[PDB]
């Protein structure tokens, strides 16, 4: 979304109330995170707690391993509720953007003020706490959805093009899964058909091998600030933390069937945090439930059985496929009755163009026959 | 202004061809899933036999 | 028929290119110069071979106009700029750039004198800049 | 759909190109520019006379001397410099007057 | 008027996918074509047999 | 890349295309400037500068 | 044929000999510009851009411009 | 908020200078947008007539610049050095004399390394002025 004066007025009016709300949310989220962190350190696996190292096979660069460095706490419901986890996730997003802004302020002193004016004029990077009414929150969500729409297609195209250019699927089922994974959101993808793509891509690029440019696209699509990007293991850490929390909440919901009892607005928020349901689509409860159930099915039985989710790259592509709208086409078909090169009509045809029309026109066969006969006669005379 | 436009122009034909093939594949899969289900209904002779038995014949 | 251009080929022969399968082949066995179906495509042999398509008056059974619902997609975004609009913008920009470059070329090659002439009749000999002013303590 | 090359204006695309596509090349280029303007941005008068003129240095008018004369006159007039000061001449004003009367 | 091709090409170039040839995807999709009536009959017979089994 | 275009078969056909008309005009200039230099610089009344030994580029670059 | 490094493009035949032999040539339908068409001289009957302007005339025009360029200062010299 | 980062923020109407722009595009497209105009890395086109037109034009304007701006400096230096060492001394000559001197300079240029060396080397016994004539 582009900056506007109305949004600037909105954010300037709600600046200090927003800061106070952010501070209160910070205290609450610190409490929630402290509970989760203590539980992770106490009951987590040895590899997860010790932060086992996983290096790439080409340049031996460390990155988070989905199997070892991510852990789904199946018994987190005892200490932390689903709503608290959602609150922590939302606060993490807001805190990341606020932290980047504060870093800019500290770095540049008082010279960041005009950039702050550019910042408050757009809802893309302001915290959710700056909205004190429903309409303001709706506009803020619209800005977030617009950024997701802007960023997701590049991520999807990067993944698809690199794989298709450097590799091909092994079997027909993998071919169908790969082809159906990147369909536009106007058609419904069957998660059972698309799941094998996760293993196929695990053969190609696991989350531990994700490239920095692909990571930048993914973080753009997730509304995560990317400047300064720095090493890929910083925003990668952010992505890992966010999706680990999401998977913990997903296990809680699946096991306890909370989504069925979840209200409409809370269900919409739950889908939105999974990048499944844009607000501009005006989805009803049926569509939201369908998408959430498809997401759970994509996670698969192994997620509940062992807490192991499919490949994170393919999962992100699948969920962000809901923001891959059909390519726009505006204009009546009658516009195809016009001509594009009328401005050249005055120039006419030169000698070469006339020759080409004569040789390749409706009389082309006669000209070819005459030319070949003449050449044959000349060749015979020469011999 | 010059380079990216030229390479997009180069890309256009292959993408057009592949998307045509993909659409044909979708249509082919749509056609392949069509099967006439013949249904089976209780033969009336058994009804005629139960009718006769009920008469005490 | 008109004199307008067609789908660009880059001077390539589609019967031997690396993406030849993307170009339909006609009855005569000559692959099209475009994704479209062409009946009268030909090949010309200069130092290198190149495919050529000659526009002609041909009638094609026109399927009736569909409804706007089944082909219009209203997914336009503020950042989106269509190819037609981009062509218009670039045409105007390049027109103005061409005029400016023309003026620059004329001045450079026909009016601008070369600096540091031996006779001193044309061009500047150079001069100093950023000299101090109003700073007596500097000396 | 959004693309940097098609949707962004030229300055924005320039920044993006040299910050998220070729940042190292831009850094090295800036480094080299600084080096060039730090060590290869000077030319002595003798060097100019030897090589600085297309057809050769016109000694018959000595434009370098005129350029320096304009420079120094401008500096003296603007900065109110007393060129008769003993530090410039190495002698007192009275000695300067005595020399003027002598010669 | 062919938006999908336009969008895919622009995106591919914007993400450093300069190349205009895709041999592997073509290999996957090259032999695709609408089937003949007899082939449809055979496929329908196979599906009917599978459903009966 | 030299792929195609109008190619006159002989001299007389250069006037069948404006671009080749300009080309043949330029060729006329190119080839006709040499005879002019022959006439001008091999003239009977052309005289060397009496002061040619006063200065030369050879002493300047040396 | 060639004019220096510029070679005249030639259309590749597309018809087979059997099909070609069955083609009936009717030059009455051909344009007047291309009658008795010769691949070795396709522009023999092509119209001139400017009526009466020969190639030799243009060549001579260039020669005269060169002579003017070299001889104008001999008749109207100017001081330094 | 002050300036848009998107090219879609138009500053003029779609029909602004449509006619002149279309004429300019017609000039550009007529010879270049053709199958046989396949360029080599955008620099060398396939159309012959582009060469036939642009090589002479480039040579012509470069030659005019060289003759009237670059070589003129050497010519003036020779005139000044050989006829007084000052511009006023040269201007004391007539236009015909200056013409003779400049044409001798042209002669020297055309000889270069193959002409006779008596054009700049004074043979012993020659009565013409030497290098210390004006000193
Ligand atoms: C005065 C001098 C200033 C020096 C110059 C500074 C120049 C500017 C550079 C930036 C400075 C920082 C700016 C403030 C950031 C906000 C605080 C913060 O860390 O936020 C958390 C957040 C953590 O991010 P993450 O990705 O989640 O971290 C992953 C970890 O695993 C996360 O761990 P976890 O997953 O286990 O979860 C823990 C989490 C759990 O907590 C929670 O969930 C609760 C929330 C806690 C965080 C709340 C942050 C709120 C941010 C907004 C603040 C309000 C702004 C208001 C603005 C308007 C004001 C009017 O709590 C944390 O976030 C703790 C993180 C670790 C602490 C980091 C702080 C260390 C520095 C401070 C100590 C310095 C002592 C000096 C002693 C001197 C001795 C001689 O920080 C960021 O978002 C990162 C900053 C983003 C901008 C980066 C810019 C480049 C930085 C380069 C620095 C290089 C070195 C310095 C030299 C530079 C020269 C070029
Ligand atoms: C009170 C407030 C509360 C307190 C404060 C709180 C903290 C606030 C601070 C933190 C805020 C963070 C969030 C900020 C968000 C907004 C950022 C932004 O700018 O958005 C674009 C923003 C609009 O954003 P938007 O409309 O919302 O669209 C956002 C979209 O989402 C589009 O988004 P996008 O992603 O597409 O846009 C991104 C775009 C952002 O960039 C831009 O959009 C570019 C903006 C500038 C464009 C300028 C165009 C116009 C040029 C005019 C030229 C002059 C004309 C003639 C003037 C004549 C005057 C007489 O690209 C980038 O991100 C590139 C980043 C490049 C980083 C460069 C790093 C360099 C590092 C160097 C190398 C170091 C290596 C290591 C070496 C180590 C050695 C040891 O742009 C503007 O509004 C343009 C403003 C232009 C101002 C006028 C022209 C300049 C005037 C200069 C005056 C100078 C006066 C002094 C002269 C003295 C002479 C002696
Ligand atoms: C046609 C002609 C037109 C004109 C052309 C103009 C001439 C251009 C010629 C050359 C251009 C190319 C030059 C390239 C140089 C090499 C670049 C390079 O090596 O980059 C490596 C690398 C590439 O960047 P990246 O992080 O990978 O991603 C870059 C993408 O663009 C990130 O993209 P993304 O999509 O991933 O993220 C989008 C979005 C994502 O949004 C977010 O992330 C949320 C918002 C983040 C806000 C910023 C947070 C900052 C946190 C702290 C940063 C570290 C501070 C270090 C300490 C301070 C050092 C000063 O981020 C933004 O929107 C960024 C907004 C930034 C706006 C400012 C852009 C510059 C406009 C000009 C303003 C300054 C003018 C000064 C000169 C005039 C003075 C009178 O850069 C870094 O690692 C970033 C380090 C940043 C250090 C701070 C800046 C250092 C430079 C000195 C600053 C001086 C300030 C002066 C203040 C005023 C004094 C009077
Ligand atoms: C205006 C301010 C100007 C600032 C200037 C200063 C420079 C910029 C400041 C910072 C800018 C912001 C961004 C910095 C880069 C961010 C990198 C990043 O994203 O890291 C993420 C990463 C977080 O990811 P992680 O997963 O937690 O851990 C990384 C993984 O392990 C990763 O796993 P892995 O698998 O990748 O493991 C490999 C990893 C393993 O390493 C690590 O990751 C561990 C952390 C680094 C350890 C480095 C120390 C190694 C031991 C040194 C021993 C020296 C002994 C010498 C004894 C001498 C006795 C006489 O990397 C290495 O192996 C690299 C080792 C370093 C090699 C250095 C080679 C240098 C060659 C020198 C050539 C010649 C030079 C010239 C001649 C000199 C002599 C005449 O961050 C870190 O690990 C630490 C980051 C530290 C950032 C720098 C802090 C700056 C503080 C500045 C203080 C001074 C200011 C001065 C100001 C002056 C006035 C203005
Ligand atoms: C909804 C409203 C409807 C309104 C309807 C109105 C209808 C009626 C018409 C209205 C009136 C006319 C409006 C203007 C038309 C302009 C022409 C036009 O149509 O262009 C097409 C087009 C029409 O707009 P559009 O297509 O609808 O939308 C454009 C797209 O949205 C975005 O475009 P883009 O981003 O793709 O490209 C923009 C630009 C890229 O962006 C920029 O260039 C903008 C930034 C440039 C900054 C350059 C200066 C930087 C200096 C250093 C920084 C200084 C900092 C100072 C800080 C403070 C210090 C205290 O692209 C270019 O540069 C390429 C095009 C260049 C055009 C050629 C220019 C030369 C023509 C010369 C012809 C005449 C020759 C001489 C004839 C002599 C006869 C004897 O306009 C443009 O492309 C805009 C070009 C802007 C260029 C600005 C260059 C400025 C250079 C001079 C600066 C002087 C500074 C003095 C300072 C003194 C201090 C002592
Ligand atoms: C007629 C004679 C002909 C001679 C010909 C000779 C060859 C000339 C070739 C020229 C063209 C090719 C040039 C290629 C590039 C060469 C580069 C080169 O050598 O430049 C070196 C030079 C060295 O710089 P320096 O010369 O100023 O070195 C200073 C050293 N002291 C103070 C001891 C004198 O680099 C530069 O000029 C750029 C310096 C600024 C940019 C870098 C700043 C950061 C430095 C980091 C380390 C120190 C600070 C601490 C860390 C950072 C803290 C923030
Ligand atoms: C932000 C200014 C705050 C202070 C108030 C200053 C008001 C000065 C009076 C201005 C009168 C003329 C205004 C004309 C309309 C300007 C519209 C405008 O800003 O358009 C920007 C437009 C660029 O458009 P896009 O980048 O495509 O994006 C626009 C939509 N996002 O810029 C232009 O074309 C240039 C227009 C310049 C208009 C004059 C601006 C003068 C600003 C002066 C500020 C300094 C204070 C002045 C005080 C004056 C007291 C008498
Ligand atoms: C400027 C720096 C800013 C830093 C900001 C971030 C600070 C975060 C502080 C978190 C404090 C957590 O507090 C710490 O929790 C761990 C993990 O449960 C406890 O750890 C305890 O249980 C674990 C798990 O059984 C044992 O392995 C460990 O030996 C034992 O000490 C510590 O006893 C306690 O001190």
């Amino acid at each position: 979304m582009q900056g506007s004066w109305s949004v600037l007025k909105k954010n300037c009016s709600n600046f200090f109330p927003g800061l106070l709300a952010f501070a209160q949310q910070t205290q609450e989220a610190y409490g929630i995170w402290l509970r989760i962190y203590n539980r992770q350190q106490k009951y987590g696996p040895t590899d997860f707690v010790e932060q086992s190292e996983t290096f790439s096979p080409d340049y031996h660069k460390r990155f988070h391993s989905q199997d070892k460095n991510m852990w789904v706490d199946k018994e987190l419901c005892t200490e932390v509720s689903q709503k608290e986890v959602a609150r922590l996730m939302t606060y993490k997003l807001d805190m990341w953007r606020m932290a980047h802004c504060a870093g800019a302020l500290l770095a540049t002193g008082g010279y960041a003020i005009p950039f702050g004016l550019f910042w408050l004029a757009n809802d893309t990077w302001v915290p959710s706490s700056f909205n004190l009414t429903g309409e303001e929150l709706r506009a803020w969500r619209e800005a977030q959805d617009l950024y997701r729409y802007r960023s997701a297609p590049s991520y999807l195209t990067d993944t698809k093009w690199h794989f298709d250019f450097h590799a091909y699927p092994w079997n027909e089922t993998q071919e169908r899964a790969w082809d159906d994974l990147f369909e536009k959101n106007d058609v419904r993808r069957d998660p059972k058909v698309v799941r094998p793509a996760a293993e196929m891509y695990d053969g190609f690029i696991k989350f531990e091998l994700i490239r920095r440019k692909s990571l930048r696209h993914l973080c753009r699509s997730m509304n995560i600030p990317t400047f300064p990007m720095l090493a890929r293991l910083c925003n990668g850490t952010r992505v890992r933390d966010y999706w680990n929390l999401a998977w913990c909440e997903d296990y809680m919901v699946i096991t306890q069937r909370l989504h069925e009892s979840m209200t409409d607005e809370e269900l919409y928020d739950y889908a939105w945090r999974r990048y499944l349901a844009p607000y501009d689509k005006n989805l009803n409860r049926e569509q939201l439930m369908e998408r959430v159930e498809d997401y759970f099915e994509f996670l698969g039985p192994d997620f509940v059985a062992h807490g192991k989710a499919p490949n994170l790259v393919i999962l992100t592509n699948y969920v962000l496929g809901y923001y891959n709208d059909p390519a726009y086409l505006e204009g009546d078909i009658s516009e195809l009755d016009k001509n594009d090169y009328d401005h050249l009509a005055s120039w006419g045809k030169d000698a070469f163009l006339r020759r080409l029309e004569f040789e390749n026109g409706p009389l082309r066969d006669q000209v070819e026959a005459h030319t070949q006969r003449l050449l044959a006669e000349r060749a015979a005379i020469a011999k | 202004d010059i380079m990216v436009p030229s390479f997009v122009y180069n890309k256009l034909p292959v993408i057009h061809f592949l998307q045509e093939k993909r659409a044909e594949q979708k249509l082919r899969r749509v056609l392949d899933e069509t099967y006439t289900e013949w249904t089976e209904e209780l033969d009336q002779a058994h009804v005629t036999d139960a009718i006769t038995r009920s008469l005490n014949i | 028929v008109g004199n307008g251009p067609t789908f660009s080929t880059g001077g390539e022969c589609m019967n031997t290119c690396d993406i030849q399968n993307a170009f339909p082949m006609n009855d005569r066995g000559v692959r099209s110069s475009s994704p479209f179906q062409e009946p009268n495509t030909a090949i010309y042999d200069s130092y290198l071979a190149w495919t050529y398509f000659q526009p002609m008056d041909v009638h094609i059974e026109k399927l009736p106009a569909p409804e706007a619902k089944y082909y219009q997609r209203h997914t336009k975004k503020p950042w989106d700029v269509s190819s037609t609009e981009l062509t218009e913008i670039q045409s105007r920009k390049k027109y103005f750039q061409t005029l400016g470059y023309l003026v620059a070329f004329i001045y450079l090659y026909f009016l601008m004198p070369k600096e540091k002439s031996f006779s001193g009749l044309s061009g500047p000999d150079g001069h100093w800049i950023m000299l101090p002013k109003g700073r007596p303590e500097l000396f | 759909v959004y693309t940097r090359w098609k949707c962004d204006r030229l300055p924005v695309f320039q920044l993006k190109l040299f910050t998220q596509e070729y940042p190292m090349h831009a850094a090295v280029g800036i480094f080299t520019i600084i080096f060039l303007w730090k060590h290869m941005s000077h030319c002595s008068e003798e060097t100019e006379r030897k090589y600085g003129w297309w057809a050769g240095y016109p000694y018959w008018r000595d434009p370098i001397a005129r350029r320096n004369e304009t420079k120094y006159k401008q500096m003296i007039i603007n900065n109110d410099v007393d060129i008769t000061h003993p530090k410039w001449t190495g002698c007192s004003v009275e000695q300067l007057e005595e020399l003027s009367r002598v010669v | 008027w062919c938006p999908e091709v336009r969008d895919r090409a622009e995106l591919e170039v914007d993400i450093t996918g300069w190349q205009w040839w895709s041999p592997l995807e073509e290999r996957r999709l090259l032999p695709v074509r609408l089937r003949s009536v007899n082939e449809v009959r055979e496929i329908m017979s196979k599906t009917q047999a599978k459903k009966s089994a | 890349m030299l792929l195609g275009g109008f190619v006159p078969r002989r001299f007389s056909q250069f006037n069948r295309d404006p671009c080749w008309m300009f080309f043949i005009f330029s060729v006329g200039f190119w080839l006709g400037e040499y005879p002019a230099m022959m006439i001008k610089y091999n003239a009977r009344d052309l005289v060397y500068d009496p002061h040619r030994y006063v200065w030369s580029h050879h002493d300047d670059h040396h | 044929y060639n004019m220096l490094v510029f070679r005249d493009p030639k259309r590749r035949p597309q018809l087979s000999e059997e099909e070609r032999a069955k083609v009936v040539v009717n030059q009455a339908e051909w344009p007047e510009e291309f009658k008795d068409f010769d691949p070795d001289d396709p522009y023999k009957n092509s119209p001139e851009i400017i009526k009466g302007m020969s190639s030799w005339n243009l060549f001579l025009w260039g020669v005269e411009c060169a002579f003017i360029y070299q001889f104008y200062e001999l008749v109207f010299p100017k001081s330094i | 908020v002050l300036f848009s980062t998107y090219r879609s923020s138009r500053l003029v109407s779609k029909e602004f200078l449509h006619g002149p722009v279309m004429r300019f595009r017609a000039l550009g497209e007529y010879y270049f947008q053709r199958a046989w105009n396949g360029t080599l890395n955008w620099a060398l086109p396939g159309e012959y007539r582009l060469y036939a037109v642009m090589i002479p034009f480039i040579y012509f304007y470069h030659r005019w610049h060289n003759d009237h701006t670059l070589d003129r400096d050497h010519v003036e230096k020779a005139m000044i050095m050989r006829w007084g060492g000052t511009l006023e001394d040269v201007r004391k000559l007539s236009a015909k004399d200056q013409l003779r001197v400049r044409c001798f300079t042209d002669i020297e240029k055309l000889y270069s390394a193959y002409g006779p060396k008596d054009t700049y080397l004074q043979p012993p016994g020659d009565t013409l002025p030497g290098k210390d004539f004006y000193r």
